[PDB]
């Protein structure tokens, strides 16, 4: 709920890093 | 603010949240100086205007009376 | 300056204004009971010895200040007899709900469903003030300095 | 408003009252009568249900009397009345073009107190230079009556716009009415049917004509106004339209076509307009300093505009100098020494059946306890005529 | 009123005239001749019995 | 599934309302 709510942030932080490192 | 290479997705979204907005206001509005041709110069008011064929309407309509 | 005028019969300029009595139901003490209760609502008890009104209000209304309900429902004015055996009328705590009729009223803000039935209902039904909105309690309010004259 | 009391409803009363009955009704077995004593908190706590009670219980009939003109009878709530005026723009060039100017243009007085709002959108046609239109106080009251060329400062600039003035004083700003005017209101649609013996001074003053507007009905009199010439079946009404003056001709026409349908057939309808006299009043007065000079003055002018009210005033009825000082003196905190009337300190009659008063000039003389005296003039009407 | 004008009063002229908006706008109101096209010269009809 | 895809962006949306209160 709130634990996932969170986990769910470091997801999606963590997949718009990949991005910012996929990019030129 | 400054938004470094330590910042989230959140924070980086919000960051072009608030600074688009001066993108915002220039949508529908010229922000450079143009180059045109003069095709009118008779300004029936006698206020020295002249239109002109700006290259955005690629001459197909007229535009204005300007101002010198 | 003067001008002659003749006796005439019938002008628009009196039509303009024209009418002025003008009977209209608006809230006053005469008009607080023109809703009833539908008679499929009620309950047709009859009057037996040891009765009283506030016995019927607790009872069938569970609240003891209901009896205004009841006496309203009835024409009956309360410290006036009610003989042995006369049937009288109970409105139903569930049923008492289906008395507030409820209409659009129109104004320059907009449109807004309004509440209506007789007074005694509206009393029992915002008894504690529940069903107000906060923002309305917090603008009778507003003015606490009340201007008073001096002699 | 003036019904009678059906039971004593008082807080600090019904307590006394209680304490001493409770004594009464006990052969003096209960002694303790302290109103503010041991037994306070007993009756208090009756006293205020006791209180809330009987103060609606004594709204009874009061009740009734409000429903009866309420329902059968629907009367509006009058609420007050707008000042209006006719202001003038006028431009600082030609224009080849037609300027606009905005409804709801807001128009002010020199001290910036005193707002106007433009009626409608002014259209001033390309080539003319000034433009009339009808402007409305922002809020009703006795204080927007301003005189001419009053209203003059404006904020908002327009292009080209060069001044803007009001042509007319405004008139007809009225804070609200009383309970007395109220109920007369209601009383005249109470009877009013066939309007004989003078209900033509009612048909009109406050009906079919405006709101600030005088008639006065008198029977009998002729073409020539002559009272010693009557002349049957001849009704003569004497107007003064909505802003003051003596009627226009075309409020007069209006009148009549209005009241044409109402008058018994065979009968003859007269209208002509209203003429006014003018009071100039010279007060000399000693100040108890419990008001400033200039307090005074602007509270006696403006007791002195109340009076001399058109609605207040009765066309043809002399004008009783202890009346107008009484009227000085509800104001307070002065002591009037003497008072003067177009130089004379007696009652003034009225010329005709059909003149109403209109007062237009007053000077103050006001001196203090310290001796310093405050001496001002006021002139209230446009020019002698209006 | 004249003597109080001409104490003001300019040699300047103006070419254009006021107008209340920007975005209004005015014709023309004189026909101005421009050039002599010829002093005197020669000139027929035609459109009649033709 | 769509239930949990619904939960998550209610999160992602209350954690995006945080950020605006979040910062100055």
């Amino acid at each position: 709920p709130q634990a996932i709510a969170k986990q769910i942030a470091d997801i999606i932080n963590s997949q718009w890093q990949g991005t910012l490192t996929d990019y030129a | 603010m400054i938004v470094d290479e330590f910042s989230s997705v959140y924070e980086c979204l919000l960051y072009c949240y608030k600074m688009v907005k001066r993108s915002e206001q220039l949508n529908g509005r010229r922000v450079f100086p143009i180059l045109s041709v003069v095709t009118n110069n008779n300004d029936p008011e006698g206020r020295r205007r002249v239109k002109i064929a700006d290259p955005l309407f690629g001459n197909l309509i007229e535009s204005n009376w300007i101002r010198p | 300056t003067t001008q002659e005028f003749l006796s005439k019969n019938k002008t628009i300029e009196s039509e303009l204004l024209d009418l002025l009595i003008k009977p209209n139901t608006d809230d006053s003490i005469l008009t607080r009971n023109k809703q009833a209760i539908a008679d499929r609502d009620l309950f047709d008890i009859e009057w037996e010895p040891g009765q009283s009104l506030n016995k019927l209000a607790t009872e069938y209304l569970g609240d003891s200040f209901a009896w205004q309900i009841i006496a309203d429902a009835n024409g009956i004015d309360p410290t006036k007899e009610i003989d042995i055996g006369a049937g009288l009328k109970v409105p139903d705590q569930k049923a008492l709900e289906n008395s507030i009729k409820k209409f659009i009223v129109n104004s320059p803000t907009g449109k807004q469903l309004i509440s209506d039935a007789k007074q005694s209902i509206l009393n029992l039904i915002g008894v504690g003030d529940s069903n107000t909105e906060f923002s309305k309690t917090l603008k009778d309010c507003i003015g606490k300095v009340v201007n008073f004259s001096f002699d | 408003l003036n019904a009678p009391q059906l039971v004593v409803d008082d807080y600090e009363q019904l307590i006394i009252d209680s304490l001493v009955h409770t004594n009464v009704v006990s052969n003096g077995e209960f002694t303790d009568l302290d109103a503010s004593g041991f037994m306070r908190p007993f009756a208090g706590t009756m006293a205020y249900a006791g209180s809330e009670l009987l103060y609606k219980a004594n709204l009874a009939s009061i009740a009734a009397a409000k429903s009866f003109f309420k329902n059968v009878l629907g009367v509006p709530e009058d609420t007050g009345t707008k000042a209006t005026t006719t202001l003038q723009f006028g431009l600082s060039a030609s224009l080849s073009t037609d300027f606009i100017v905005p409804i709801n243009f807001q128009v002010s007085d020199l001290s910036g107190t005193l707002r106007f709002y433009t009626i409608g959108n002014l259209v001033i046609p390309a080539g003319a230079t000034f433009g009339t239109i009808e402007a409305i106080a922002e809020d009703i009251g006795e204080k927007y009556n301003v005189s001419a060329n009053f209203i003059d400062q404006y904020s908002t600039p327009l292009t080209y716009l060069q001044y803007v003035t009001n042509i007319r004083p405004a008139t007809n700003g009225r804070s609200g009415e009383t309970i007395d005017n109220l109920i007369e209101r209601c009383a005249q649609i109470i009877r009013i049917r066939n309007p004989v013996s003078a209900l033509d001074f009612e048909q009109l003053a406050e009906l079919t004509m405006g709101e600030g507007s005088r008639c006065k009905a008198i029977g009998l009199l002729g073409i020539n106004k002559i009272v010693t010439d009557p002349q049957p079946g001849v009704v003569h009404l004497f107007l003064l339209d909505v802003n003051g003056n003596p009627a226009d001709p075309v409020t007069i026409s209006t009148v009549g076509a209005t009241l044409q349908p109402r008058i018994m057939l065979g009968t003859r309808l007269l209208i002509s307009p209203m003429e006014v006299l003018n009071i100039e009043l010279e007060l000399i007065a000693l100040s108890d300093s419990s008001k400033t000079f200039q307090q005074l003055a602007d509270d006696i002018l403006e007791a002195l505009k109340v009076f001399f009210n058109p609605a207040n005033l009765t066309p043809g009825e002399p004008v009783l100098i202890e009346e107008v000082k009484f009227a000085i003196r509800s104001v307070g905190g002065l002591s009037i020494s003497y008072l003067q009337m177009n130089d004379n300190a007696i009652n003034i009659p009225m010329p005709n059946q059909w003149t109403i008063p209109r007062f237009s000039y007053i000077g103050f003389e006001l001196t203090d306890s310290e001796g310093t005296v405050y001496r001002d003039n006021v002139v209230t009407v446009t020019n002698p005529e209006e | 009123l004249a003597y109080y004008r001409s104490l003001e009063a300019g040699s300047d002229f103006q070419a254009s005239a006021p107008k209340d908006t920007t975005n209004n706008q005015y014709a023309g109101k004189e026909y101005k001749t421009i050039r002599t096209l010829s002093n005197s010269t020669t000139a027929s009809f035609y459109g009649y019995n033709d």
